[PDB]
């Protein structure tokens, strides 16, 4: 819509078959480091496990999938509680200035306004989002599972060119953000800017 | 002329057959990968020597 | 529609013939409207001055009138193009190639 | 390519040319010519250069 | 598994921004936040994911809870 | 997850707690009281040479697939003369070049296989 | 190459409408193990819902688009083994006539 | 009037194109004698499926500007094909009437 | 090869054998771990032949303790047709697992002729395990799956792969 909130989001899986391939992490925007999937989906809504294996798996028969996901949720039984996760993401963020709440309202903000923006200004996001990293933890898990090839980047499907109209669309982006905040500096400076 | 050209023509046509014939080897598993090679490569090169063979 | 302000003060319709002669570039104004609401000091001792409803009650908002924002590069034959709807009798008129 | 159907393994659908120049080539011999010809020319203009440096 | 650190973290009752250690005993998930200025401690538990900044802040928070210092 | 197994009461993940003085398999939620004993000995298996997955994606309407082949060969179990076949589904390198068939008015998979049944019988 | 273009982009939001009164069903009433074979139906990469009958939404949708009710340029992929219904809407996306 | 599509590169993943119209007629897929065996053309395979969701406009529109005024590009080999694309660029010619 | 030996061909093929790197990992189908207290029999039919079959041979020898018997078994099933292409047999491996795991792992063998080529394998724990077969940490069996899978050369030369043998 032209915010455009881009920021990039990555599913790791660690190690290898024999390693740290066991848990899967996440980063987040904003977040001084990465955090695992369960949390993430404690913090979303999603209290109980299953229930989280309800939205990264799609077929309870596929008995290799839960297997891989086992480690993940060996790893985040600690948390239990939603406002558990949602201080542990927060405190993960950056120094607890917000020491009151313990940083809710900052991780609340980050899974809100910059955890997959474009779902977002919706608080329905706690399930939406929600299904949708469950979607992308399948494609992860399906991938590692040899059952899907890895992704081409050189499918010409999967690219855009950006014409007159979108470059001359982000460049006057800039220009007026620039004289929107020049205009506001005036109003600033200026008492009765008004008439100015 | 054309007596060459119908021999060339039926060149080409042997090697078809030829990598037809493989082909339905490979997809009945009866196939036997070449050692120091998987099955889908020992098949490939099989079809690609037979296909340069023909153009020779 | 694209334009040239002379130096001499005075605007003139700007074809793209004589912009590319004279070394000008083809563009065309930008006008906006600019709403302008003023909320005057209230100056009601209490929670009034920390409430900017009592601000938005001292309402006066004035006429906005066309800003001139700048000036956009208009490419050849688009929709606001001179020779968009020129056809081929106009298009060698003007000096274009058809 | 868009015009054969899913896993096929013929020669004609993997970059085959049956054809010569002088009796032509059909569009998807030309388009897997051309996919080779660019293989080609991309390592041609890497020659130019890295043989260079390995000059120097 | 013993782990001590030095971080950014300010030093309260001792007013250094630098000056903030901790101890952490992983074999019985037991650790305290160590004031190198301030002194004695702040004994809590340990979870299996408590990095040391986790630890901090976490043990931090339970200071406000408490009103005590950062070790 | 080789079977089901979940808390009735918490639907948290049970793992396994063997009773010693029983000398049964037990199962409790960590965070929870519920109490569940072992149905089955199996509690973990790797596989590393797979059977799964090869027809992964066989729908209700897979023949409305436009761009899959066609063939005529006779389902075993209906003798219908048409079908829409596809080679295994699984991307490791070493799977052979097998092929798998599904009779368009019996949603049944045969394979050209000369040796090896459907991947569900293999 | 000669004929081939590049889409502009259009709003997503009358194809949403047309997919939700075309009986897609939210995500938040979405259970996985209740309509396992349901498919995902989504546009521009937002998982948008899923639904049950995919063949027939996808004839209507190919339908409106022959109409015109829907913008030629909007692109519609259904995956039949992934079971996964993909539009897209939005601009610099290259097409061609068939 | 659903007599075209716009086949997005995403899109045509799903579909079945014919090369020409004459790859729809039944007498391809059916009639495998014939007495047009003209060992002068080039060698075209048979019809292979029936299931075809859309046909090329045409061949030839795959290539370029400055490739569509080559004659008889499918006798070259690539390479010279590119090379042509490239210096067809620098031929002296009237590039505007004005 | 040798000037003795190069004429020939099986002895280039011995030479294959001694040189190429191979390890359970490209022979086993799958491992599992199953719950079975029983330390001298089995809930599992299946397994009841090969168990008889080390029954009156592994149990039946002197000073039977039950230190190295546990409630968990590690099963794994072998590919006939890999330790074929390999020259190898259940004897190798055997002691291959054995030399790695002297008194630390005891293990059951399957009968060459058999179709279900299985190394039945029991945890090691003395003072615990010495009358009892107490339940061990099933963790302490992936790590030694984990090293059966990743650390038993059965035989070649390390950072050795495919040989390729030709004339
Ligand atoms: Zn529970
Ligand atoms: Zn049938």
């Amino acid at each position: 819509k032209g915010s455009r909130f881009i920021s990039t989001l990555q599913v790791k899986l660690y190690g290898r078959e024999g390693s740290s391939a066991r848990t899967i992490k996440a980063t987040l925007p904003y977040i001084k480091q990465d955090i695992p999937i369960v949390i993430i989906f404690r913090a979303l809504g999603i209290i109980p496990d299953g229930e989280i294996l309800e939205h990264i798996c799609y077929d309870v028969n596929d008995w290799q999938m839960l297997e891989m996901l086992k480690p993940c949720v060996e790893d985040g039984f600690v948390i239990q509680d939603r406002e558990t996760a949602l201080d542990f993401i927060g405190r993960r963020g950056t120094a607890l200035g917000i020491k009151k709440e313990k940083r809710i309202q900052y991780a609340k903000d980050i899974l809100q306004k910059e955890f997959l923006p474009h779902i977002t200004q919706l608080e329905g996001f706690e399930s939406r989002k929600a299904f949708f990293l469950g979607y992308m933890i399948n494609r992860l898990l399906l991938c590692a599972l040899d059952r899907k090839d890895q992704d081409d980047r050189d499918h010409f499907g999967k690219k855009r060119l950006d014409l007159a109209g979108p470059l001359l669309a982000q460049l006057f982006k800039t220009l007026f953000k620039k004289l929107t905040k020049d205009i506001f500096r005036y109003m600033q400076r200026t008492v009765e800017e008004a008439h100015d | 002329d054309g007596p060459t050209m119908r021999e060339i023509t039926e060149t080409i046509a042997e090697a078809k057959k030829k990598v037809l014939d493989v082909t339905k080897e490979a997809q009945a598993n009866l196939l036997t990968a070449k050692h120091g090679m998987t099955l889908r490569e020992s098949f490939e090169d099989n079809v690609v020597r037979f296909l340069n063979e023909a153009r020779d | 529609k694209p334009m040239v302000n002379e130096s001499d003060g005075v605007t003139h319709a700007l074809y793209p013939q004589e912009a590319r002669l004279r070394n000008l570039t083809y563009s065309s104004g930008l006008f906006v409207d600019v709403k302008k609401r003023t909320y005057e000091a209230i100056d009601v001792p209490g929670r009034e001055l920390k409430y900017e409803l009592i601000a938005e009650e001292s309402e006066d908002d004035s006429e906005s009138g066309k800003v001139f924002i700048g000036r956009l590069p208009i490419m050849l034959r688009s929709k606001n193009c001179y020779l968009s709807e020129a056809t081929e009798s106009d298009l060698y008129k003007l000096k274009e190639c058809p | 390519l868009p015009h054969f159907s899913k896993d096929d393994y013929s020669p004609e659908s993997k970059g085959f040319v049956e054809n010569s120049y002088l009796r032509g080539l059909t569009p998807q011999e030309f388009f897997f010519h051309a996919m080779g010809g660019r293989e080609g020319l991309i390592d041609t203009a890497v020659k130019t250069a890295e043989t260079g440096y390995i000059q120097r | 598994l013993v782990q001590k650190l030095d971080t950014k973290f300010n030093c309260l009752f001792c007013n250094h921004e630098k000056s903030v250690s901790c101890t952490l005993d992983k074999k019985n998930s037991i650790g305290t936040l160590s004031c190198k200025i301030c002194g004695q401690s702040f004994q809590t538990r340990i979870n299996s994911l408590s990095q040391p900044v986790d630890v901090y802040s976490d043990w931090f928070d339970a200071v406000e809870e408490v009103n005590s210092g950062r070790g | 997850m080789t079977t089901f197994r979940f808390c009735r009461d918490c639907n948290n993940m049970l793992y396994p707690r063997e009773d010693k003085e029983n000398n049964r398999l037990l199962f409790e939620c960590r965070t929870c009281s519920y109490v569940e004993e072992a149905g089955s000995p199996l509690v973990y298996r790797h596989e590393l040479i797979t059977n799964i997955g090869e027809t992964a994606g066989v729908v209700q309407d897979i023949g409305s697939d436009p761009t899959l082949p066609r063939s005529d060969r006779e389902c075993p179990k209906c003798h219908s003369r048409e079908n829409v076949f596809f080679q295994s589904q699984q991307r490791r390198k070493d799977t052979s070049m097998v092929l798998f068939f599904v009779c368009l008015s019996c949603s049944h998979i045969f394979t050209s296989d000369q040796k090896n049944k459907r991947t569900q019988f293999s | 190459s000669l004929m081939s273009c590049i889409s502009v982009g259009t709003d997503p939001m009358p194809i949403i409408t047309f997919l939700s009164e075309w009986g897609m069903e939210p995500l938040e009433d979405y259970v996985p193990h209740q309509s396992p074979d349901a498919t995902r139906v989504f546009v521009n990469g937002v998982w948008h819902g899923v639904h049950r009958n995919p063949a027939r939404l996808m004839e209507t949708l190919r339908t409106l688009r022959r109409k015109g009710d829907i913008n030629p340029e909007v692109s519609m992929i259904r995956d039949i083994r992934e079971k996964e219904l993909k539009i897209f809407t939005d601009a610099g996306r290259v097409y061609r006539p068939l | 009037e659903g007599l075209v599509e716009y086949i997005d590169a995403e899109e045509e993943e799903s579909i079945l194109i014919a090369m020409q119209p004459e790859d729809l007629e039944p007498a391809e897929a059916n009639e495998e004698n014939d007495l047009d065996v003209d060992p002068a053309k080039r060698i075209r395979v048979s019809h292979h499926a029936t299931t075809f969701t859309h046909c090329e406009i045409h061949p030839s529109m795959i290539l370029g500007v400055a490739a569509s005024i080559i004659p008889f590009p499918d006798h070259n080999q690539s390479p010279r094909n590119t090379y042509q694309s490239a210096m067809g660029k620098q031929a002296m010619g009237v590039f505007l009437t004005n | 090869l040798e000037p003795g030996h190069a004429a020939d061909q099986e002895q280039a093929k011995l030479i294959r054998s001694a040189i190429e790197h191979t390890t359970l990992k490209s022979v086993t189908i799958a491992s599992e771990i199953y719950y079975d207290p029983d330390p001298r029999s089995t809930v599992i039919p299946e397994d009841e032949e090969i168990i008889q079959l080390h029954f009156s041979l592994l149990d039946e020898e002197a000073e039977q303790s039950f230190d190295q018997q546990s409630p968990w078994l590690l099963r794994l099933e072998l590919d006939r047709a890999a330790m074929n292409d390999k020259d190898l047999t259940m004897g190798q491996v055997g002691e291959r697992i054995k030399q790695t795991f002297k008194n630390d792992l005891f293990v059951i063998w399957s009968e060459d002729n058999d179709e279900k080529l299985i190394i039945r394998c029991r945890v090691v724990r003395p003072k615990s395990l010495d009358a009892e077969t107490e339940a061990e940490e099933d963790h302490m069996l992936k790590k030694i799956e984990n090293t059966m899978l990743e650390n038993i050369t059965l035989r070649g030369v390390e950072n050795i792969e495919r040989v390729v043998m030709m004339k």
